[PDB]
């Protein structure tokens, strides 16, 4: 037979996860990052990214846990990670970079990965010593060969 | 925006990776008994990450290798080992499961080595690893491999003859083929090429024995011995089996003595006088598959034709005479409608057996002018022996003896008008066809000018 | 500043999703259609559709709810339903139809609806009489006026 | 494919629809007392879908609005009128709660009838349907509206006073809102005329009242209050109120008697001989919002130039009568660059007005051309006041200022000025016949020199 795929139905998915969020209703996972509660759904917080997968469904202690600890991470930065998941827009400001690139490095996800790349490259030849220690700390290879071509471009 | 950054106050200068490790490697080993139930899987990957920005990864990758050889070393050499004659194949699919889903825990709690260093040092992922240090401890042991590999021959053996297990010899199987990366080295070294070898054995025994001096009975059980072995591979085996078993089968079964089956006294293309369709069709069907194997039974099939057309032909009743070529020509198309499906090969050595012994006699001619003239001595029955009579003239190369005696004829079914219907007197020459019709209408026609 | 809004995210959130279900873990809502048993994710089926969402959210007894008895829907209908919401894809043949119709108008998804009707439009000057009665059963304008054009067309 | 369908087996034609339509009104009363923990929401769902496909819609439209209603008439009514005068606007706020909750229930239960009955009838949905029962039953009452009115009156009046609660006001003034379906029209009829005539009112009993015969507290205090004013109708007040009542400030307040407020003899305009920036500054931003309002600055200022101008042209010596037209075209500009924003109408009536007076003068252009020669008789600021010379240059209708070559003779034969090379200057400042005739003979003293 011939098979009916739709492609408005993954946003309409999206957005109907949205509002259920902004509702507040048949939230079951609670993070504490740094002593601030921060609540989301467990599923949805379990496809997102590899790294909630093997905390959400991987079979360790973490499952059954209302209460969840996120360290080594800001505040700000896991609302705007949560804020990407639930609605696939990043708001990048200056305030909310190097907690939200070291965040995105922890829970392995390319696509904020590579927007905080883009981010750092459009504003980047005063402070380069120290965005190249950065990018070697966490071993970004598309970051260092864009340094390297905007050293070569001064 | 004309803002400066300069929020940049990072270093992970603290060596304290001896304790990170001691407790991660802790975490492996309750992972390895399987006490999943009581690890922190956040403060695990947290471990993970700080030697990623202490660069002690190197230690973590040695010390993955060292402590997952370890445990394979102890606690799964050993356990299947103690089970080699009692219980085995089950104990070694148990423990590759027990292992498989460890080491689906340890790369989920040390991913970040599977995105930073396994990616950027060109070296295996962690459920790689787990696969390979599998496959060169547990099995390929020198026992654990020769104890496995047989008892996977032996019960393929007792089930090609008794009833045996299929869940755990398809479990192995999958096993041999995931622990092969991508390819399935792994499994042609180690179950493809003994399991190959030995029905190539058990084959030509068969070969040797079926030969017993029957065909219908001997490739019907042919065909079922086929059909039993692509369903077994496909039920039990894998997939990728199913293509060289097939072919070593019809390699041994009966392409090993096709030349022998084909003909014997007592049972089918020997005696195809039976006309049974299924006889012959069976049999067809069955050499179909074999390259070449379409050439023995065409040489049958020629032989024995010309042997007939020898018979009958040499001369005789000039009418019966005919009525053989003819009856002979139905019966053998009838095969070829019905029994095979109208194979070229067969319609072209069918057809130049036909035009040999036909032609070999230099009255047939004669006899096919003659036939028309007994015939023209249902109408529309009489136009069907005329598609059937015009057959031969296609395979005549003396077509000049038989237009001619049919001018000779032509007189004679023309002055006294021995024709029974004037008008099928022009459709034959419809059939027939300007040389070749004039001279045949020259006369005819002449007593149609002079009727009026 | 500038939002990056990904589009990729959504249909691997769709996938991860549909990985998460074959696995098998995390499973919280349990559906007895017909006497059979499907199991599903209680926020993944809370912003499909409305009646889902006033089921799950809603607030009435059905919350505090492990197992929940739902009718009007064939455990076929139910399976094909669930599949659309989990990859946006719909295997609609002959068999699965005028079951999975009435599935459709159950949680009155509008995808659905219109997928039905395509599949009702290929295959509808032998049983218009039938077919005709079930629009007007229930009541859908689309399928309607479809019909009406077919039989101008006839 | 060519297979037959040939599968629509179906029937459901029965009139068991009271049946279940008692066990929904139950259902519904049940939620209009919330009691929502222990009621099946498929089987209600499933009652509504039967009720819809046996084509009963309008049984279940009648009984569904039969039954809120009956809900407002009872223990929403009375219940709210009990508490008319104890802790009002506060219960109200409760039961509209507590109805929106229900309403949202209840729309999420017969869902259905919003989807194939509401859109196919060309009626109003569910919600809709409460939002106007509530709107047409518990306010706009005649007793409950009307107790509203007067709250929300007073509590903002009191506010503008002593403390009030604002939020409160907010949940009321909000609900208005949204009781309009999309508009706004309740919370035009109900809330948005009512105070906006108290606050004229209001305001025009504080303008007769603040005329205290003082402008810079006068005008600062107004600020003061508009600023009050559109935060207090943001904070507590709709946002779409803010212009309405900003209008009616800026038309009440300061534009009902503006022009008394910019001449009084006590205190800015008046006396803006004192020059402060912040004291005509003030002024002019708060008059800038007015239609019309710039014009009686306007002309204030223009008649107090004016009466300066003909005391300043009025003669007196040479010098210091250009120094009195320069000194005060300083003042009067400073003005205009530090007080105001440069404002297109004030330049230009203020070189009308230097161009009534500086021209009234006869002799304007004798004394003129004598200052320069005045001044010919740092290098750089004479440069700089050249500049403020040309200005009035410019102003002058009758440069017709032939004296400049009267003077040129004299500034030229005994070489009075100081500087040769600036004298060229001051022609290409002044810049043929203008310049040619100041050169001719200028020139020649040039030519005889060698």
């Amino acid at each position: 037979n011939n098979t009916y795929r739709s492609a408005q139905h993954s946003q309409a998915l999206l957005r109907g996860l949205l509002a259920l969020r902004d509702s507040g209703i048949l939230f079951d996972v609670v993070l504490v990052v740094e002593g601030r509660h921060i609540e989301a759904h467990r599923i949805l917080l379990a496809a997102s990214c590899d790294y909630f997968r093997g905390m959400f469904a991987g079979g360790l202690k973490e499952m059954e846990q209302e209460e969840v600890l996120i360290h080594g991470v800001s505040y700000n930065a896991m609302c705007q990670i949560l804020h990407f998941i639930y609605t696939s827009e990043l708001e990048l400001s200056l305030s909310n970079v190097q907690e939200t690139l070291v965040a995105a490095c922890q829970l392995q996800i390319p696509e904020i990965i590579h927007f905080c790349c883009d981010f750092l490259m459009s504003w980047v030849e005063e402070n380069i010593l120290d965005v190249y220690r950065l990018a070697e700390l966490f071993d970004l290879s598309r970051l260092t060969e864009q340094l390297d071509t905007y050293i070569l471009k001064n | 925006t004309k803002m400066r950054i300069r929020a940049f106050p990072m270093t992970m200068d603290e060596k304290y990776v001896n304790s990170i490790w001691d407790l991660l490697k802790n975490a492996i080993q309750e992972i390895q008994r399987k006490n999943n139930s009581g690890l922190s899987f956040e403060e695990l990957y947290r471990n993970a990450y700080t030697m990623v920005l202490h660069k002690h990864g190197e230690k973590l990758y040695t010390g993955l290798r060292e402590v997952v050889t370890e445990h394979l070393i102890n606690k799964v050499r050993e356990d299947v080992l103690n089970s080699l004659n009692n219980n085995f194949l089950q104990t070694l699919n148990q423990a590759w499961n027990d292992h498989q889903t460890a080491m689906v825990m340890i790369r989920d709690i040390l991913m970040y080595m599977d995105r930073v260093y396994v990616q950027q040092n060109n070296v295996e992922n962690v459920y790689n690893l787990g696969l390979i240090i599998f496959r060169d401890q547990v099995v390929r042991y020198g026992c654990i491999r020769d104890h496995l590999r047989q008892t996977l021959l032996d019960m393929i053996a007792r089930e090609r003859k008794e009833v045996v297990d299929r869940g755990a010899i398809r479990n192995a199987c999958q096993m041999l083929m995931i622990l092969g990366l991508e390819g399935r080295s792994v499994y042609e070294e180690d179950f493809e090429a003994p399991f190959l070898e030995m029905s190539a054995e058990f084959f030509q025994m068969e070969s040797q024995k079926f030969l017993e001096n029957s065909a219908s009975v001997y490739i019907k059980k042919v065909e079922a011995r086929i059909n039993e072995e692509i369903e077994r591979v496909m039920h039990c085996l894998d997939k990728s089996t199913e293509e060289p078993i097939v072919k070593v089968v019809e390699r041994e079964l009966i392409s090993k003595h096709m030349k022998t089956i084909v003909e014997m006294e007592n049972s089918l293309v020997h005696m195809l006088k039976n006309g049974k369709t299924e006889d012959l069709g069976c049999m067809y069907k069955l050499f179909s598959r074999v390259p070449n194997g379409l050439k023995t039974m065409c040489e049958c099939m020629s032989s024995y034709l010309r042997e007939q057309g020898k018979a009958l032909v040499s001369e005789k009743n000039p009418v019966d005479y005919i009525q053989g070529l003819l009856d002979l020509k139905s019966r053998f198309d009838r095969f070829l409608l019905e029994s095979f499906n109208n194979d070229r090969l067969f319609k072209q050595t069918i057809a130049g057996d036909f035009e040999y012994f036909l032609n070999l006699n230099s009255r047939s001619p004669e006899y096919l002018s003659l036939f028309i003239d007994d015939k023209l001595k249902t109408e529309q029955e009489v136009e069907t022996i005329l598609d059937k009579a015009m057959v031969l003239f296609r395979f005549m190369q003396e077509k000049d003896v038989f237009e001619r005696y049919y001018k000779q004829h032509l007189a004679r079914r023309l002055l006294t008008n021995k024709s029974v219907s004037d008008d099928s007197e022009k459709n034959m020459i419809s059939k027939l066809k300007c040389q070749f019709t004039s001279k045949l209408e020259g006369m005819f026609r002449d007593m149609s000018i002079s009727n009026t």
